[PDB]
RNA sequence: AAUUCUUCA
RNA sequence: CAAGGAUAGCACCGGUGAUUGGAGUUAAGUCGUAACAAGGUACCCCUACGAGAACGUGGGGGUGGAUCA
RNA sequence: AUUGGGCGUAAAGCAAGCGCAGGCGGAUUGAAAAGUCUGGUGUUAAAGGCAGCUGCUUAACAGUUGUAUGCAUUGGAAAC
RNA sequence: CAGCUAGUUGGUGGGGUAACGGCCUACCAAGGCAAUGACGUGUAGCUAUGCUGAGAAGUAGAAUAGCCACAAUGGGACUG
C-alpha cells in the first residue's frame, strides 16, 4: 500500500510473507482505491491464476476481490 | 592537447577553497580529531578587542573581535552597526560574510540576540544585523 | 525603420591641458523585414553623434532574405577573437540572444533562433561577429544552382 | 599522360584528399594528383556522383601496383567554387563510429556527409534508408 | 556444461606449473572519457584436462567450470596449433 | 498577498488604467503621471528591454490581482504541453473565475467577483467553490446561488453590465456559460506578448 | 659627481 | 584453535613545543636612489666573489637597446 | 577544452641528441570476425524523470497507461 | 606510496562444510601479483537516484525503497 494520507490506494499484489510491507514484490496483480465495492478492483486474470496455480496463498482481503469479480468458482474446479 | 596523453594525464580540476576556513570545522571530546560540516555559522568567546585603521582607497576607526570559537582556531571577525557591546570574553555567534577594509577580517558579527543586544534606533535594514522593532 | 542604439562608450583623447572628452557611439539600424546595417561614429555633443551614427549605418545597408523566420543552420561568428554560436530554432519559441545581438537579430526580422556567445563580450567585435557569421552563409537556392540538381532532395 | 612530377601520400588518403581539394579551392586551382586506392575511388565516386565536384580520372602504369588519381574541381564561370568547406571527422589518430539512429545531418541536412559503412561508402540519408551504420569520414558543405 | 560459450582468445603464456596454464587475454572497446578504443590484457589460470595439449605460442580457448583451486575457475577445450 | 489594498497606485505610475478609463478618469485633477515628490519628465532614463519588461509583467498580474507565485505556477503549467505559449498564457489568464464573472456583467469590478467568489454565493456546475484557482474549460454551466437574487450589488451590476462577446448568460435568471476562447484582439491590448512573455528566462 | 618632492580625486 | 593479558622492539600519521628563520598585509615612519629616457656606469640571464641595502665587479650570452652608421 | 582552448611578443616548447616499451602508420589479395554494422531472444524491481488520463472545492498530490537508456546471448555482411 | 607475496601459487591421499574450493591437513614442490598501478596511505556504506545542465556530465547518495554491514567493544558456541 502506497498514497495520500486520508485517501489510501492498497495495490494488491502477490508476495512472499517474510519482507516489510509495501517492500519489493515480484509481479503486479492490481490496485484498489477505496471509493466503491462495485467496480474497483480490476486484474489480468491470468498472472493471478498462474501465481496461485504455481504455489501461493491469498491475502485475507484479497479473498473478497477474488469472489466479487467471480473466479473462484474456476479456481477450485480446476484443482478438484 | 593530443587524446592520447590524455588517456596517460587525466584533467584535474582546480575547485578554489571555500571564502570561510574557519567556519567549517567543528571539534568534539573524544580524543579530538578534525571533522568539517560546512557549517554556516559558530559560536564562540571574544579575547581581545580594538580597533584599526583600513587600507590606502578610505579611512576610517573600525572594531575587530578576536574570537575562539567551540574549535582550536582563533580568528578576527568585525562588529557591524553603531554603538558596541563587547567586554572582553562574552560569549559571541559569528557570521560569514566579507569585508575589504579590514585586510584578514572575512566574519561579521551577528548583533542582536545574545548577551550582545542590537543598538536601537535602527530602523530601516533592521531586520539584517538585528534590531527589535519599536511599537507603534 | 525602428533606430535602435547600443551600448555606448566613454572616449577622450590626450593634449596638453586637461582631456578632449569625445565620446563614441555605436548603432544599428534596420526595417525588420531583411534590410539591416550597422554604424559607428564620434562627435562632441550627444545628438551630432547619434545622427552622424545614423548616416553612416543607413547609407551602408546589406540585405538578407527570411527562411521561415528563422535560420536553418549553424553558423559560427569568428572575427577579432570573438566567437558566437547560431543554431537553427523550431517554427516559433520566442527569441533567445545577448542583449545587443537581440537587438542585432530582432531589427533583421527572424522571429527566433539559437544563440550563445564565446569568448570575448565586448559589443563592437561581438556585432562584427555576428555580422560575418550571418553575411558568409549560402541559401538552398545557391547549391540547387551550383550542383548539378533542380530542387534539393 | 606523363604527369613527369614526384608525387607521394601524406600520411593517409582520407586526410590527404581533404587537404589537398580545400587547399586547390582556397588558391583558385585546377587539379591535383594524390596516390588512389580503392577507398579513394569509392569515396571521389560517392561524392561526385552528387554535384560536389566533376570528371576524376584514376591513373595507373604499366605494372599493376602503382596508381594515383587525379579530380577536376566542380566549377561555374567567374570561378566560384561549388564546395563551401571541408572537415574530416574520422582520424587516424582517433576512430570515430556512429549508429544508425544518431548520424548528424549536414547543417539542416542540406549538404552531404560520406559514412564508411559495412558494405560501401555512401551518403547520409540513403544510407539512413538501410539503417546501416559505420563511421563518418568527412563534412562537406 | 551449458553455460555460455566463453571467448577468451588469446596467447597462452606459460604451464609452468603442471596441468595448469596462464592464458592472457585482450579485450577491445571504447574508453568512457573520450571515445578512444583501447585495449587491456588480463591473465587467468586454467586447467588442462590431459585429453587435449595447449602449448606454448598458441592462440587458445578457454570455458568456465567449477573451481578447482584458488584463482582457477576454467577449463580449456580447444588449441589452436603453432606457428 | 491576495490583496494589495489600493488600485490607483499602480495605474498612476503604469500609466494605463484597470478598466476602460472609468477609474482613472478624473476626479479633480486628471494626471498621468509618476506619483510622489516626482511629477517630472521621465521618459529617456531607464528605457530599455528589462524596465518595461517588468513593468508589462506588473500591469498583467495587478489587471488579474494574481499573486507573482501564482502566475509561476500557470506558466509552468502552460509550459508542459505544445502550443504557441503567448497565446495559450493570454488563455489561461482570462480563465478565472472571478474574470470570468466579471465578463459575465454579474460584477463591476473583478476584485468584487473575487471577493464573492471566496464568499461561497456562486455555483460551479452545481457545485461550490470558494477557491479562484481552476481553469474554466467550455461545455460548463454558472448559476450564482440564487439566494443572492435580493443581494443589491449583483442586481446593479446585471443593470446595464457590460456583455462579453466570448460568454453567453442570462441575467434574469442568473445563468450562464462560457462557450469560445478568447481571440488577441477581443481583450485589452495595452499588454505586449512578446515583452512579456521574453521577460522569462528562469524557467 | 649630481639626489630626494607627504596621503586624498 | 584461542578473544584477550604481560613483555620488548620496529613502521606510519598528528597536537604541542623555550628560541629562531624568513613571508604577506598596513594614512601620512628612518637610509640611499637600483630600474622606467643613453635613468645619466645600457639592461637582462647564468655563475662566482664582495659589500647595510639599493646592488658593485669578474667571465660567458642576448637585444627584450640609443643616437652617429 | 570528448562535444569545447593554446605554447613568437599575454602563463606555456623541456638545451640538444640516441632511442627500448606505448601510441600512430603505404598498396594488392583471401580468411578471420576483436572492435566496428545489424535482425531476433532475455534482462535492466517499484516509485520517481517524461508524455496522456482519472479524483480529492483545484494546483500540491495520489493512482493508472505508456515511455527511453545499458548489458548478455544468438544469426547474418566485411568499407576501415 | 616500487616492490608485494610463505597456505602465498600448483600437484596427489585424507578430513571438513550446504557445496566447489589451501577451507584445513601429510608429502612433494617454487610459484603467483605487479608501470594496462598490486602493495601503502587518505577519505567513503553501494545503487535507484535528488539538484543543476541542451548534452556529454558536475555534484548530494536527503526522505523513500533494493542490497551490504553492525547491535556497549573483542571473541566463542548451542538451539533450530
Amino acid at each position: 500500500r502506497m498514497g495520500r494520507v486520508h485517501y489510501p490506494t492498497y495495490r494488491i499484489v502477490a508476495v512472499d510473507s517474510r519482507v516489510k510491507r509495501d517492500g519489493k514484490y515480484i509481479a503486479l496483480i492490481g490496485h484498489l482505491n477505496p471509493a466503491l465495492k462495485e467496480n474497483k478492483c480490476k486484474i489480468d486474470e491470468a498472472v493471478a491464476l498462474e501465481w496461485l496455480n504455481k504455489g501461493a496463498k491469498p491475502t485475507d482481503t484479497v479473498r473478497s476481490l477474488f469472489s466479487q469479480t467471480g473466479l473462484w468458482k474456476k479456481f477450485v474446479e480446476s484443482k478438484k | 592537447a593530443t587524446i592520447a596523453q590524455l588517456i596517460r594525464k587525466p584533467r584535474k580540476k582546480k575547485k578554489v577553497k571555500s571564502k570561510s576556513p574557519a567556519l567549517h570545522y567543528n571539534l568534539n571530546l573524544l580524543n579530538k580529531k578534525v571533522t568539517n560540516v560546512y557549517s554556516p555559522l559558530k559560536r564562540g568567546v571574544c579575547t581581545r578587542v580594538g580597533t584599526m585603521t583600513p587600507k590606502k582607497p578610505n579611512s576610517a576607526l573600525r572594531k575587530y573581535a578576536k574570537v575562539r570559537l567551540t574549535n582550536g582556531f582563533e580568528v578576527l571577525t568585525y562588529i557591524p552597526g553603531e554603538g558596541h557591546n563587547l567586554q572582553e570574553h562574552s560569549v559571541t555567534l559569528l557570521r560569514g560574510g566579507r569585508v575589504k577594509d579590514l585586510p584578514g577580517v572575512r566574519y561579521h558579527i551577528v548583533r542582536g540576540t545574545l548577551d550582545t543586544v542590537g543598538v536601537e534606533k535602527r530602523r530601516q535594514q533592521r531586520s539584517a544585523y538585528g534590531a527589535k522593532k519599536p511599537k507603534a | 525603420f525602428e533606430e535602435r542604439i547600443v551600448k555606448l562608450k566613454r572616449i577622450s583623447k590626450t593634449t596638453k591641458g586637461g582631456r578632449n572628452m569625445r565620446f563614441s557611439v555605436l548603432v544599428v539600424v534596420g526595417n525588420r523585414k531583411g534590410k539591416i546595417g550597422y554604424g559607428i561614429a564620434k562627435a562632441l555633443e550627444v545628438p551630432n553623434a547619434i545622427k552622424k551614427a545614423i548616416k553612416a549605418a543607413h547609407n551602408s545597408l546589406h540585405t538578407i532574405e527570411i527562411h521561415k523566420g528563422s535560420i536553418y543552420h549553424e553558423v559560427i561568428g569568428r572575427s577579432g577573437a570573438s566567437r558566437v554560436l547560431l543554431k537553427p530554432a523550431p517554427q516559433g519559441t520566442g527569441i533567445i540572444a545577448g542583449g545587443a545581438i537581440r537587438a542585432i537579430i530582432e531589427l533583421a526580422g527572424y522571429s527566433d533562433i539559437y544563440t550563445k556567445n564565446l569568448g570575448r563580450n565586448t559589443p563592437i567585435n561581438m556585432i562584427h561577429a555576428t555580422m560575418d557569421g550571418i553575411l558568409k552563409q549560402l541559401s538552398p537556392r545557391r547549391v540547387a544552382i551550383l550542383r548539378n540538381k533542380n530542387l534539393n532532395e | 599522360i606523363t604527369t613527369t612530377k614526384p608525387i607521394k601520400a601524406h600520411f593517409d588518403p582520407v586526410a590527404d584528399l581533404l587537404t589537398k581539394i580545400n587547399n586547390a579551392r582556397k588558391a583558385k586551382l585546377m587539379t591535383v594528383t594524390t596516390i588512389a586506392s580503392k577507398l579513394k575511388i569509392a569515396i571521389l565516386e560517392i561524392l561526385v556522383k552528387e554535384g560536389y565536384l566533376a570528371n576524376f580520372q584514376v591513373l595507373e602504369n604499366k605494372s599493376k601496383t602503382k596508381r594515383i588519381v587525379t579530380f577536376n574541381l566542380k566549377y561555374t564561370q567567374r570561378r566560384i567554387p561549388s564546395i563551401n568547406g571541408v572537415k574530416q571527422i574520422s582520424k587516424p589518430g582517433l576512430r570515430i563510429y556512429r549508429p544508425f539512429e544518431k548520424l548528424p545531418l549536414v547543417l539542416n541536412g542540406l549538404g552531404i556527409a560520406i559514412i564508411s559503412t559495412s558494405d560501401g561508402v555512401m551518403t547520409d540519408k540513403v544510407a539512413r534508408l538501410k539503417k546501416i551504420g559505420g563511421e563518418i569520414l568527412a563534412y562537406v558543405w | 556444461k551449458r553455460n555460455q560459450r566463453k571467448v577468451l582468445i588469446g596467447i597462452v603464456k606459460s604451464t609452468k606449473n603442471a596441468k595448469t596454464a596462464t592464458v592472457q587475454v585482450e579485450s577491445r572497446f571504447k574508453h568512457p572519457l573520450y571515445h578512444k578504443s583501447v585495449v587491456r590484457h588480463k591473465k587467468y589460470q586454467a586447467h588442462n584436462e590431459g585429453e587435449v595439449l595447449a602449448k606454448d605460442g598458441d592462440k587458445v580457448q578457454i570455458v568456465e567450470t567449477r573451481p578447482l583451486s584458488a584463482t582457477k575457475r576454467f577449463r580449456i577445450a580447444k588449441i589452436i596449433e603453432r606457428a | 498577498m491576495k490583496y494589495t489594498g489600493s488600485i490607483f497606485k499602480r495605474s498612476r505610475r503604469l500609466g494605463f488604467s484597470l478598466l476602460e478609463n472609468n477609474k482613472e478618469f478624473s476626479k479633480g485633477k486628471k494626471r498621468k503621471t509618476i506619483p510622489g515628490q516626482h511629477g517630472n519628465r521621465f521618459r529617456s532614463s531607464t528605457m530599455s528591454g528589462y524596465a518595461q519588461q517588468l513593468q508589462e509583467k506588473q500591469r498583467m498580474q495587478y489587471m488579474y490581482g494574481i499573486t507573482d507565485k501564482q502566475f509561476r505556477r500557470l506558466f509552468r503549467l502552460v509550459l508542459k504541453q505544445r502550443g504557441n505559449l503567448a497565446v495559450n498564457l493570454f488563455r489561461v489568464l482570462e480563465s478565472r473565475l472571478d474574470n470570468i464573472v466579471y465578463r459575465m456583467g454579474f460584477a463591476p469590478t473583478r476584485r468584487s467577483a473575487r471577493q464573492l467568489v471566496n464568499h461561497g454565493h456562486v455555483l460551479l456546475n452545481d457545485r461550490t467553490v470558494d477557491t479562484p484557482s481552476i481553469i474554466l474549460n467550455p461545455g460548463d454551466k454558472v448559476r450564482l446561488k440564487a439566494k443572492t437574487i435580493k443581494i443589491p450589488i449583483v442586481k446593479a451590476a446585471s443593470e446595464s453590465g457590460v456583455v462579453s462577446p466570448f460568454v453567453e448568460t442570462n441575467n434574469k435568471t442568473f445563468e450562464g456559460t462560457y462557450v469560445r476562447f478568447p481571440e488577441r484582439s477581443e481583450l485589452p491590448a495595452g499588454i505586449n506578448e512578446s515583452y512579456v512573455v521574453e521577460w522569462y528566462k528562469r524557467l
